[PDB]
């Protein structure tokens, strides 16, 4: 299963 | 044996035509098992392998929420990159990311990955230590400082060393009947005259899995890789792959050439020659 | 950076005239991802064509598999036509059952 990514560059 | 899980993502901006296109796929070894395409009214992540269809509704719900969140963050990231590079909103750009893990036969983590690319070129990547970064240019150096300050590496490392490996082991057991089975290639040699003095010998490997394989042509036992035409390993469309190697030989020398095949599904390397 | 696509057109199984099979067109090593691929039968576009979801290789270049069910014959000619920003004109690769 995937990882969580809410904000980010 | 050794296995891997990988999630690929691609966002492409579409100036004047709508929001960016976001497409992501997940793979276990060379087997595709999940997909999500933003180009829909109510997109959801969908199964692409039979052993993943058994996951309950909470699994698809969470995956879809994560996919939608990644599409949104990618849209924001594309805007940030336009500023870092002083680029115009009128031009299309691409943002790609891949992350995953490798496990050895013991089921323990071998290596983790997390890397980004902008317009098809390396942008920033997580180092093998799963704790430091490698930036490709000055713009990526801005991201690196931001990610270092936000402790991004330690969070990714926690996922890569935990859930990534644990869920890969889960899929490997559920798909044991296919993921832990190596399909040997079906092989044969074909002959195609080019003229009355030359002919093409083509060595085929079909319906094999995984994709890794080595095909070599030898003349009197000497490798002829310099004069060998080798096509890229290609998908058959049924989850297995195909590949072929060919050499042009002077008419009458055909029986001196042998094709050598190496694949994990074969107990020993295979030696083949044209059998008219 | 932009990279031109490699193109391979082949059948899923060894061609046998009169027997159903699958005609494939594998495009890879290209960038950007915008691409137009068509399967042709005697110079005419085939409409029942599906394709895999965009993915990419270690060097970030993309790859796609376009496919359709077909029944090869000795007379019918098949091909794959690809248009990409790196090509000044569509590129047509004819299907060769020996490749």
């Amino acid at each position: 299963r995937r990882k969580w990514r809410r904000w980010x560059l | 044996g050794s296995h891997s899980m990988r999630y690929f993502h691609t966002s492409v901006s579409r100036p004047g035509r709508g929001e960016p296109r976001f497409i992501t796929v997940g793979y276990v070894d060379d087997t595709l098992f999940v997909r999500f395409d933003s180009d829909a009214a109510s997109p959801r992540e969908e199964p692409r392998a039979p052993w993943i269809e058994q996951e309950g509704p909470e699994y698809w719900d969470r995956e879809t929420q994560i996919c939608k969140a990644k599409a949104q963050t990618d849209r924001e990231d594309l805007r940030t990159l336009l500023r870092y590079y002083n680029q115009s909103e009128a031009g299309s750009h691409t943002l790609q990311n891949m992350y995953g893990c490798d496990v050895g036969p013991d089921g323990r983590l071998l290596r983790g990955y997390h890397q980004h690319a902008y317009d098809g070129k390396d942008y920033i990547a997580l180092n093998e230590d799963l704790s430091s970064w490698t930036a490709a240019d000055t713009a990526a150096q801005i991201t690196q400082r931001k990610w270092e300050a936000a402790r991004v590496a330690e969070q990714l490392r926690a996922y890569l060393e935990g859930e990534c490996v644990e869920w890969l082991r889960r899929y490997l057991e559920n798909g044991k009947e296919t993921l832990q089975r190596a399909d040997p290639p079906k092989t044969h040699v074909t002959h195609h005259p080019i003229s009355d003095h030359e002919a093409t010998l083509r060595c085929w490997a079909l319906g094999f899995y995984p994709a890794e394989i080595t095909l070599t042509w030898q003349r009197d036992g000497e490798d002829q890789t310099q004069d060998t035409e080798l096509v890229e390993t290609r998908p058959a469309g049924d989850r297995t792959f195909q590949k072929w190697a060919a050499v042009v030989v002077p008419s009458g020398e055909e029986q001196r050439y042998t094709c050598h095949v190496q694949h994990e599904g074969l107990p020993k390397p295979l030696t083949l020659r044209w059998e008219p | 950076i932009q990279r031109t696509p490699k193109i391979q057109v082949y059948s899923r199984h060894p061609a046998e005239n009169g027997k159903s099979n699958f005609l494939n067109c594998y495009v890879s090593g290209f960038h950007p991802s915008d691409i137009e691929v068509d399967l042709l039968k005697n110079g005419e576009r085939i409409e029942k064509v599906e394709h895999s979801d965009l993915s990419f290789s270690k060097d970030w270049s993309f790859y796609l598999l376009y496919y359709t069910e077909f029944t090869p014959t000795e007379k019918d000619e098949y091909a794959c036509r690809v248009n990409h920003v790196t090509l000044s004109q569509p590129k047509i690769v004819k299907w060769d059952r020996d490749m």
